[PDB]
RNA sequence: CCGACUUUGUGAAAUGA
RNA sequence: GGUGAAAUUCUUGGAUUUAUGAAAGACGAACAACUGCGAAAGCAUUUGCCAAGGAUGUUUUCAUUAAUCAAGAACGAAAGUUGGGGGCUCGAAGACGAUCAGAUACCGUCCUAGUCUCAACCAUAAACGAUGCCGACCAGGGAUCGGCGGAUGUUGCUUAUAGGACUCCGCCGGCACCUUAUGAGAAAUCAAAGUCUUUGGGUUCCGGGGGGAGUAUGGUCGCAAGGCUGAAACUUAAAGGAAUUGA
């Protein structure tokens, strides 16, 4: 499931630039 | 107190074990000449010898 | 009894005996367990 | 490339197929892409009849069969040999 | 160990062929541990092929209750039936279909049971058809014709004459000449007899069932 | 004179069960582990004939001489084949000298069961 | 919290003497 | 108990095993199919009520009222989120036992949320026939489901027929299936993926090398996970499909 996992790793990654950006604010 | 008892292999069914070391043959017993009895035998054997079996209940069963 | 310190905390086993005497028996009163129930203790 | 027009099971006009478990590792298949045998058989096997019968209490007694319906998956199907893997040609006849 | 263990007689009530289905076996009366009343309530597992000295009925396990016991012999009166597992699995088939109703009856001793009944679809001779099914309708007709026959059957005086009916399958062969209008049905048994609730002991009531 | 023989005869084990007709009362408890070393041998087929010898001696030295069998796989939700010993202590409990009365595999089988124990891609060895 | 004595009478069985 | 094998575990405070009874909560075996119903998701114990629906039958009615549809709207598996109910089995997390060079995994034991019901959300699946919907024609056959029409010949039925079960034939309407090119195509394959360079029946959506990327941002729905909409820089000469020989 390389794809699989890879849409996962880019989940995880795109909550973590929210979470900055809600620092950011 | 199990008594050894002697049986006669009447035809043999085959020669299994991973291997191939192991005859499997069908013994017929002489002490009451109506039980056929299939078994494992080790070493050559050819039909109509007559075979020492020290425990009867313990049988094969068609490729052991 | 959980009274004072530099800190606000208990300081002591919050689960108390059965039998204390009255004016010890504040807290958690006997308690068979604590913590958040989960699974069949839930029930 | 496709291997097989019914997709490896039969369901047509359906959309869903309960499931059921592997007899031998409990995967879960749906009941109609299962490897299913109704296999019926003897308590005891051709050695082990007349000497039965032979102790049965009551004269004229017939031994039970084991009925019973397994279902197996591919996995375990393959595994077993249960199933084998067909020739092109020879994988499309159902008998 | 097994020394102070005594056997006792098991026996059937009086409407079977054969009787002293067996021997069990108890504690020998201590107090508080009496064996009398100790044990009071083997539920024993007899087929009605050895009760009734036939192989046609090898199937059909009736189950017996012990309700009394009198001087080193227990007594015992009718519990429920079943068919022996290997009975059941042979009557079902692919390429068929599988009929089952079950109700409760009350009879007139008041026992409360429930019946639970079976029957399968028959192939006609000459049928090339590959299957016999029915169209789900005439499934439920027949189980509601089925409940009814049990009802009127049942409501009968007493557990007595209710297995000088299951014995020769009267319930069976009474189905199919009602209904086999909508279906033949080959094989209609009663698949189980399973006494819900019973009442009361009865000494006098027990004892001209079992003699 | 009768007793049963609850033969729980599974993978992993063979066990034999001799009860009266009640089965309120063990008359005698053998295992197929109890009279091997090895557990891998405890469920071989021979553990199955001594354990059924042994139960035969016994229940001939307190006085049933014919026993109803009931076969038993594991039942529930697990395999409803009855596992290698089965056959095995049938053979033995019936050559050993004995009267066998009526035969019957008595393996519960549910009219549909809980979940059963793997996971979803079950046992993957 | 617990045991014994006490208010505390009547009679029945099972194990111990 | 467990496995190829073990132990953690339970066990002379009697485990496993046997029978009887109770309680709880889930699941509805076998019958169960190249079978039915549904717009898709999906839907298997019984009976009842409630309302709906395709097909068939029709010498009933209305008479173009129709097809497909940006906006908009309903339903939408599992997982998930909030809060009551329940807490059987199974079980992400977690902890142990083994394996291993390691083993955060496969194997086994305990087990939380969860699994089930209700109230409220979410709006995605390999949501698959990877095949939008309506229509016409074109090839053959027997099966099978539903209805209907036509035939004697017997019922473990029936106050006798009828009916119902079975057999034969034929019409529709389903899901399919088998042989064949005279067809198509890159081919596998397809009787509909055919009637296309001799190219037009209608309609909607959508793709333009591979990545970057379903990512950044902006918007907007959502409590949250998320969903819907969605680039560029720069990178690259192949990525990919079908089949053939080998290894
Ligand atoms: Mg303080
Ligand atoms: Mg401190
Ligand atoms: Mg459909
Ligand atoms: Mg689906
Ligand atoms: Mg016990
Ligand atoms: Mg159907
Ligand atoms: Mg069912
Ligand atoms: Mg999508
Ligand atoms: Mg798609
Ligand atoms: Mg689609
Ligand atoms: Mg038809
Ligand atoms: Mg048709
Ligand atoms: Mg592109
Ligand atoms: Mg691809
Ligand atoms: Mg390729
Ligand atoms: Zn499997």
């Amino acid at each position: 499931m390389r794809a699989k996992w890879k849409k996962k790793r880019m989940r995880r990654l795109k909550r973590k630039r929210r979470k900055m950006r809600q620092r950011s604010k | 107190d199990t008594q050894v008892k002697l049986a006669v292999v009447v035809k043999v069914m085959g020669r299994t074990g991973s291997r191939g070391q192991v005859t499997q043959v069908r013994v017929k017993f002489l002490d009451d000449q109506n039980r056929l009895i299939m078994r494992n035998v080790k070493g050559p054997v050819r039909e109509g010898d007559i075979l020492t079996l020290l425990e009867s209940e313990r049988e094969a069963r068609r490729l052991r | 009894p959980h009274g004072g310190g530099n800190h606000q905390h208990i300081g002591h086993a919050s689960t108390v005996r059965r039998d204390a005497p009255p004016g010890q028996k504040v807290g958690l009163i006997a308690a068979r367990r604590t913590g958040r129930l989960r699974g069949q203790a839930a029930a | 490339t496709f291997k097989r027009r019914n997709g490896g099971r039969n369901k047509h006009g359906r959309g869903h197929v309960k499931y059921i478990r592997c007899s031998n590792c409990a995967k879960c298949c749906p009941k109609d892409k299962a490897i299913k045998r109704f296999l019926v058989r003897n308590i005891v096997e051709q050695a082990a009849v007349r000497d039965v019968q032979e102790a049965c209490v009551h004269d004229g007694y017939v031994l039970p069969k084991l009925y019973a319906k397994v279902h197996h998956c591919v996995s375990c199907a393959i595994h077993a040999h249960i199933v084998r893997v067909r020739s092109r040609e020879n994988r499309r006849n159902r008998e | 160990p097994f020394t102070k263990k005594q056997w006792y007689d098991i026996k059937a009530p009086l409407l079977f062929t054969s009787r002293n289905v067996g021997k069990t076996l108890v504690s020998r009366t201590q107090g508080t541990k009496i064996a009398s009343e100790g044990l009071k309530h083997r539920v024993f597992e007899v087929s009605l092929a050895d009760l009734q000295n036939d192989e046609d009925q090898a199937y059909r396990k009736i189950r017996l209750r012990a309700e009394d016991v009198q001087g080193m012999n227990v007594l015992t009166n009718f519990w429920g039936m079943d068919f022996t597992t290997d009975k059941l699995r042979s009557l079902v088939r692919k390429w068929q279909t599988l009929i089952e109703a079950h109700v409760d009856v009350k009879t007139t001793d008041n026992y409360m049971l429930r019946m639970f009944a079976i029957g399968f679809t028959k192939r006609r001779p000459n049928q090339v058809k590959r299957t016999c099914y029915a169209q789900a309708s005439q499934i439920r007709q027949i189980r509601r014709k089925m409940v009814e026959i049990m009802v009127n059957q049942a409501a009968s005086c007493d557990l007595k004459e209710l297995v000088n009916k299951f014995i020769p399958e009267v319930i069976g062969k009474e189905i199919e000449k009602a209904t086999s209008s909508i279906f033949p049905l080959q094989n209609v048994y009663v698949r189980k007899v399973k006494i819900l609730k019973a009442p009361k002991f009865d000494l006098g009531k027990l004892m001209e069932v079992h003699g | 004179v009768f007793g049963v023989a609850h033969i729980f005869a599974s993978f992993n084990d063979t066990f034999i069960h001799v009860t009266d007709l009640s089965g309120r009362e063990t008359l005698v408890r053998i295992t197929g582990g109890m009279k091997v070393k090895a557990d891998r041998d405890e469920s071989s087929p021979y553990a199955a004939m001594l354990a059924s010898q042994d139960v035969a001696t016994r229940c001939k030295e307190l006085g049933i001489t014919a026993l109803h069998i009931k076969l038993r796989a594991t039942g529930g939700n697990k395999t409803k084949t009855p596992g290698p010993g089965a056959q095995s202590a049938l053979r033995a409990l019936a050559r050993s000298g004995m009267k066998i009365g009526r035969i019957e595999d008595v393996t519960p089988v549910p009219t549909d069961s809980t979940r059963r124990k793997g996971g979803r891609r079950g046992r993957r060895l």
